[PDB]
RNA sequence: UACUCUCCUUUACAAAGAGAACGUUUAUAUGUAAUUGUAUGUUUGAUUGGGGCAAUACUAUAUCUAUUUAUAUAGAAAAAG
């Protein structure tokens, strides 16, 4: 059960004079109705179709799959780019580093 | 800041490939 | 240029170029094969002077050769085998200025 | 770096570790990954010394050289082999260290109450281990894959009254009278 | 605006005193209210220092003759060792530091 | 058809390849030099003609710099063998307006020249004057009144070698020039910045206490 | 144990910098474009400041009318 | 591109870590000689290819065909060992595996004679109680191979299941 | 809404039940301080779960820990800390930089101690120096760092060495700027120190504005 | 990029690796016009890092006549006015009639 | 004269393959470098007992 | 293919810079000389909104009403507005 919660529709454009208790229905993380959940999450399922037991791609990159790319028997020799180097803090270099 | 616990034990392990006696 | 020494694929892969996580000195000398390299480090020399060449310069130590101590990568690689060998590095350390 | 109980240098904070010599551990899983690791360092030396034995005379002309370019073998020895020795050494210590404790435990413990109960106090004899080690002793379950042959269930398979036939060539041939199969509806 | 650090070895012309003068980290002019002239001439100028003060007059004060001039010859640090290693141990006290 | 293909440019050393072309004066674009004289002579030959004290002089690694093109990085270690683009950049970058203002250069006058309109001296003999860039080129140099004030011009004449840093850096903007005028006003005409010239006003009594 | 005492929570008289109804508000990454970067105070102003650029890349934020955008 | 080049020789045999999709179900007599000769070729075809490159490129750089500059020539003239870890040379491996075979062979003859000590300590001139077949008929082929370890005949099985004698 | 920028503290959750399950199973040795090398090499956690923020101990349903257990992990949850600490254990939260994350998992490639850089400033704020996690610098920070230079006044309490021979503003434009600032902000005590009037809204300069202590 | 009024020079980034987007492209040597790329492919940051300049000579090197010291006809990518079309054009250098007096041959 | 004497579209075999290394390419002189024969690659790699 | 209203590659006009020796580079300009794309949809030519009355049907049927509100993204407001 994965809701793709979204924010309110009218929350930046016209505020003065709108109803007092509807200027706030714009503030809740509402789900998007499932008719759109299935539309957007359709582009994510296509990753390996006809494989009835692989789950869809997720919207955000979960922490374990990012490493799943570099957890492959071919990447075990790339010290860089392994264990998270992109999402690592910016690399630190020699104080003389220069281009 | 020196290493008080197990201060030894770096020089006492892995008798490399035990020789004819063992 | 009708002939390019290297395709852009290897003008744009600094990993084969830069000194980053990559050893740039192939040969590893023995104990006495270092005490006989440092014999030619001249008196008046100091590591605090030979600087890091910029990125645009290739990272290549052609090995211990005449005036090797000016090759910044040959120097700081020999300086590192003198650690694993236990040789006493007399000269100064990289002085990070402030 | 950690990798052994010495504590990584991240005991910069002087985090002591008291209440020690507290556990007897047989290093079961570690001795396993040692025999696995000791196989690699030997399975690596085998590679670092591969030398041409060309059982064919077509390309026999290299039968003296190693099977790896001198610069590469001079690398693979240092990249993967000498790494695998450190990785073998690490387990050769995480165990030689844990034994030192067990050597101390198994003395101060042997005394107190019994030298007989001692190696029972330090045992792991689960009541079913006869299932895995000496399955001839195990009865309390039926863990055969061919279960219909367990002695408590051998009475399933039929014992055919067989026979040989010298006229057919010593072929064994069952003397069961075949039951007339079902035919129609 | 030099994002990266680099120390030159400037040789005076009056006393040839090889003194070293570094270049710290001076941050980029603000991109939030961008200004195309002040940036693209900050950068292009940065290659001209990074290539050993190519198209710039060097203006630093000497240490030997205490005065500020524009007479420095920027020594690449293997033209410096060419010079440093080739001075009797006394003149290293005279021209170097 | 090439009868007598020429020998490589700088093949003069006994046990190392000649430096790459371009660095010696030739065609850039290739990093590693090679000379078939060297690669054919067997190893012992290359070790015969040379003693150990010598190879350590031609092994010699001038690592970033180039031993031949003095001042520029060795073109077998750059990203690509062409000359350093950054040092020899064209004076106008790809977008700037050409607002390189009028620049006045120093010339060494060679004859006592005396203007008849301002009734004063364009320049004494053998003294360097900052003159216009298109007086010098079109009026002072063609007649033999002046030459440029370069280092070697001083050497040829008999004057203590002075470094005017003649066009050591061209300014690409008036206010980028009117700073360069401030630098050049200090090094060249230094007597303007003495504690004695900042006080001609006061070498004697503050004027309010003198007679009338 | 150690009788050391510490309060339950840290009260900082600091004010949140993300208001749900303010457009470019938020905590941006250390390499996102800071609030109104390149904009120079004008709506989509980073486009208007492109002709001002000295030289751009060969693939530089060209024409793209939001068609099926 | 990057194709795991650090795995070419680092396999346990010659046919490993070489991607050869061109296989077949039944490789025939000379298609197998063609195969085994093939793996080693592109294992020695590759090597001496890669040796001629390094030895020639090194020779063109003015230094010894194995990279040994003027230094590592001058040290060996002095006797100072110039390589930190002298990996065992061809003389080593071809000897470090020469005795092991000289050891096994002298252990086979050491053990060939050993088993006869126990084989002749097997008095059974008639088959043991494995010679039962109440479970299922014996195998006539095998008995002919076990006839040597007895004196009485073994192969002669009646039409009936063996009684035991 | 959940973006991960360069340097985000997103840690993969190592449920304490997992770690407690292993220690009895026998994959982990209870004696040796169980740094993440042991967890990785004993196949407790694989490669696909150790990314740069190393991990996070979560007391998931674990109401009790029976034996004195020592751990060097990254950012245990406050309950997970007070669980180990009750049973006589420890938890010295190591928050290593990425350069430290490698040399802890594959030390068989680093024959000697190649110096480790302190983590990002954002990490030092929250874990490395924060005694609430028993970060490994919570000893150093109070001992050596939190003290200013023995010459620094009030304005230069943050410079490695006081850049002037006097605390006060140095020149006119450093002064008139601070003579105007201290009145632009109504006259506050510390408002003498000029500060920039624009919030970059960066995640690095973000420290816990509200939270426990 | 920092926000204080007076930022005195210093050895390193005082406040961590310089924040901002344009500081991201300067931290890697690129010029600040990378901030305006829509695609920054591995060729793109090669193309614009000026590894080897996309810039040539009007005539052959052998047939060249007018003395072009160290110049090329560099193309300047411009983005058009109100509707931002990207077009490029080849910008030449300014050749002057060099009417000198070489006193070797005593004549202009 | 140092050039190779044919339009280099005919000798493009040398410029794109891994003959980029086995060839002198100084100012388009696509001439082979020195190259040991196979009688020597083993004469030089067995005498070292490598 | 075409022109007052859309838009580039554009070679013309003007500014500036070079003691302006003439070629370039800019800035500001945007030309149907400019070759890009739009120029509708629905009922037939008017209409485009949210309600209501007309069997708690509604084609636009027939009538009318009115703060019935114009979502997002850049800018504008930096606390909740
Ligand atoms: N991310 C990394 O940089 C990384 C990753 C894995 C291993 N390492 C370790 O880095 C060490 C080299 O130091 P560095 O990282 O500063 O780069 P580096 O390799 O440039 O170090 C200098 C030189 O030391 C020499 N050297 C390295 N290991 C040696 C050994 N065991 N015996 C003798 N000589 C040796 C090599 O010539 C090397 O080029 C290697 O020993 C290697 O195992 C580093
Ligand atoms: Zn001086």
């Amino acid at each position: 059960s994965r809701v793709w919660v979204a924010l309110g529709g009218k929350m930046r454009r016209r505020r003065i004079g709108r109803q007092i208790d509807v200027k706030d229905m714009r503030y809740y993380w509402r789900p998007i109705e499932p008719q759109y959940q299935r539309l957007y999450m359709s582009r994510l399922r296509i990753k390996d179709h006809s494989n009835k037991r692989v789950q869809p791609m997720r919207l955000r990159a979960t922490n374990n799959d990012i490493g799943q790319a570099s957890s492959l028997k071919e990447w075990e020799r790339s010290s860089d780019r392994k264990y998270g180097a992109a999402l690592a803090p910016p690399k630190k270099r020699d104080f003389e580093f220069r281009v | 800041r020196n290493r008080t616990q197990h201060v030894l034990d770096w020089m006492n392990y892995d008798g490399n490939l035990p020789t004819h006696n063992s | 240029s009708t002939y390019n020494e290297k395709s852009w694929l290897e003008k744009a892969r600094w990993g084969a170029f830069t000194k980053g996580s990559r050893p740039v000195m192939r040969q590893r000398y023995s104990a006495a094969a270092l005490k006989e390299a440092l014999e030619m480090v001249p008196e008046g020399f100091e590591t605090c002077d030979v600087p890091r060449p910029p990125q645009r310069i290739r990272a290549q130590s052609e090995g211990v050769v005449g005036r090797w101590y000016t090759n910044y990568w040959t120097l700081h690689s020999v300086r590192y085998q003198c650690q694993l060998a236990g040789v006493e590095w007399q000269f100064g350390e990289r002085q990070r200025p402030r | 770096s950690g990798a052994v109980g010495r504590g990584s240098f991240h005991s910069v904070v002087a985090g002591a570790n008291p209440r020690r010599i507290p556990t007897y551990y047989n290093s079961a899983y570690e001795l396993i990954q040692l025999h696995r690791a000791h196989r690699e360092v030997t399975r690596n030396f085998l590679v670092r010394d591969k030398v041409f034995d060309n059982k064919f005379p077509g390309c026999s002309l290299a039968n003296g050289l190693f099977k790896m370019v001198p610069n590469k073998r001079g690398n693979f020895h240092t990249r993967e082999l000498t790494e695998s020795i450190r990785h073998r050494t690490i387990w050769g210590q995480r165990i030689q260290q844990q034994r030192t404790i067990n050597a101390a435990i198994l003395e101060d413990a042997t005394k107190v109450l019994s030298p007989a109960q001692m190696e029972d106090r330090f045992s792991y004899r689960t009541p079913d281990a006869a299932a895995y080690f000496s399955p001839q002793e195990y009865t309390a379950a039926n863990n055969w894959p061919n279960y219909w042959q367990h002695p408590t269930e051998k009475h399933v398979v039929p014992k055919p009254r067989w026979r040989r036939e010298p006229e057919l060539g010593g072929i064994t041939r069952v003397r069961d009278a075949v039951a007339t199969p079902i035919a129609d509806y | 605006s030099n994002r990266f650090f680099q120390k030159f070895y400037l040789r005076c012309g009056n006393c040839s005193a090889i003194q070293r003068s570094a270049q710290g980290y001076q941050p980029i002019a603000n991109p939030i209210l961008f200004k195309s002239d002040e940036h693209c001439r900050n950068y292009h100028d940065e290659q001209r220092r990074a290539a050993g003060y190519s198209g710039m007059v060097v203006t630093c004060r000497c240490h030997r003759c205490e005065r500020v001039h524009s007479n420095w010859k920027v020594l690449d640090a293997q033209q410096f060792l060419d010079a440093k290693l080739r001075m009797t141990p006394e003149e290293r006290a005279q021209r170097l530091w | 058809v090439a009868p007598w293909v020429p020998p490589p440019r700088h093949d003069v050393k006994v046990t190392m390849p000649p430096p790459p072309g371009g660095e010696v004066g030739g065609s850039y674009g290739v990093s590693t030099g090679y000379s078939d004289r060297l690669a054919r002579t067997p190893y012992w030959k290359r070790m015969a003609l040379s003693t150990y004290a010598l190879r350590m002089k031609e092994n010699e690694t001038r690592y970033p710099m180039s031993p031949h093109r003095e001042g520029e990085y060795d073109l077998r270690y750059t990203v690509t063998a062409y000359p350093d683009h950054i040092k020899h950049r064209p004076l106008l970058e790809i977008g700037e307006a050409h607002q390189i203002p009028t620049i006045e250069i120093p010339v060494i006058f060679l004859v006592n020249l005396w203007d008849e309109e301002r009734l004063t001296w364009f320049g004494r003999q053998y003294e360097t004057v900052y003159v216009n860039r298109n007086v010098a080129r079109e009026e002072l140099l063609p007649q033999r009144y002046a030459i440029y004030a370069t280092e070697e011009a001083y050497k040829l004449l008999g004057l203590p070698v002075v470094n005017h840093s003649i066009h050591e850096e061209i300014p690409k903007t008036p206010h980028a020039y009117k700073k360069l005028l401030e630098k050049q006003s200090y090094t060249e005409e230094r007597w303007k910045y003495t504690i004695e010239y900042l006080f001609r006003k006061y070498e004697a009594d503050p004027p309010e206490l003198q007679d009338k | 144990a150690s009788q050391r005492w510490l309060p339950l929570q840290t009260l900082k008289p600091m004010g949140h910098n993300w208001s749900a109804a303010t457009r470019s508000s938020g905590v941006r990454g250390p390499h996102m474009q800071l609030m109104q970067e390149r904009l120079d105070q004008k709506g989509f102003g980073w486009k208007r400041k492109s002709r001002s650029l000295w030289q751009q890349d060969v693939a530089t934020a060209g024409f793209r009318p939001h068609r099926y955008f | 591109g990057f194709t795991m080049k650090y795995k070419r020789g680092t396999g346990l045999w010659d046919e490993d870590h070489v991607n050869d999709f061109d296989a077949n179900k039944y490789l025939s007599a000379r298609s197998t000689m063609r195969w085994y000769y093939g793996m080693e070729r592109l294992q020695t075809r590759n090597n001496m290819n890669a040796r001629r490159a390094t030895q020639s490129y090194n020779n063109n750089m003015g230094l010894h065909h194995s990279g040994r500059g003027a230094f590592e020539r001058e040290l060996e003239r002095r006797g100072i060992q110039v390589d930190k870890y002298p990996l065992t040379t061809t003389t080593g491996a071809a000897r470090v595996a020469e005795m092991v075979l000289l050891r096994r062979q002298e252990l086979e003859a050491h053990a060939k004679k050993a088993m006869e000590s126990q084989r002749q300590a097997r008095r059974r001139d008639a088959p043991s109680e494995w010679y039962d077949e109440t479970e299922g008929p014996l195998n006539p082929r095998f008995l002919a191979s076990m006839q040597s370890n007895y004196t009485q005949v073994i192969t002669e099985l009646p039409s009936s299941p063996v009684t035991g004698r | 809404p959940r973006n991960r920028y360069e340097g985000k503290a997103s840690f993969s959750r190592l449920s304490l039940s997992k770690l407690l399950w292993a220690v009895d199973t026998g994959r982990l040795n209870p004696n040796e301080t169980i740094t993440l090398y042991h967890l990785r090499n004993a196949k407790v956690i694989a490669d696909r779960e150790v990314v740069w923020p190393g991990m996070v101990l979560l007391a998931g349903n674990v109401e009790r820990v029976p034996y004195p257990l020592h751990i060097e992990l990254q950012n245990a949850s406050a309950k997970a800390i007070q669980l180990l600490e009750e049973a006589g254990g420890s938890f010295t939260n190591v928050y290593m930089s990425h350069e430290g994350l490698y040399q802890e998992l594959h030390p068989e490639e680093f024959p000697t101690f190649m110096e480790q850089e302190l983590p990002e400033r954002k990490g030092l704020e929250n874990f490395a120096t924060n005694s609430r996690k028993r970060g490994w610098l919570a000893q150093w920070y109070e001992d050596e760092s939190r003290y200013a230079h023995p010459g620094a006044g009030r304005r230069t309490a943050h410079y490695i060495r006081p850049p002037t021979d006097r605390d006060f503003p140095a020149t006119i434009e450093e002064y008139e700027l601070a003579k105007h600032h201290q009145k632009w902000h109504l006259n506050q005590p510390g408002s003498a120190t000029v500060l920039p009037w624009h919030s970059l809204n960066t995640a690095d300069m973000a420290r816990r504005s509200a939270g426990r202590l | 990029f920092s926000t204080f009024a007076l930022n005195p020079e210093t050895s390193r980034a005082p406040h961590g690796p310089p924040r901002g987007l344009i500081n991201r492209y300067i931290s890697m040597g690129l010029p600040p016009w990378a901030a305006w790329c829509n695609r920054v492919n591995r060729h793109a940051l090669y193309r614009m890092s000026d590894v080897s300049p996309r810039s040539f000579l009007p005539k052959a090197p052998h047939e060249m006549d007018v003395i072009w010291m160290n110049e090329r006809v560099r193309e300047r990518v411009r983005t058009s006015r109100q509707v931002q079309h990207v077009y490029r054009q080849l910008k030449y250098p300014f050749v002057k009639t060099g009417i000198h007096y070489s006193d070797t041959l005593d004549h202009w | 004269a140092r050039r190779v004497q044919c339009p280099t579209e005919w000798v493009h075999f040398r410029m794109h393959t891994k003959d980029k290394l086995k060839y002198d390419f100084q100012d388009l002189a696509f001439r082979k470098k020195f190259e040991y024969s196979y009688e020597d690659v083993v004469a030089n790699a067995k005498d070292m007992c490598s």
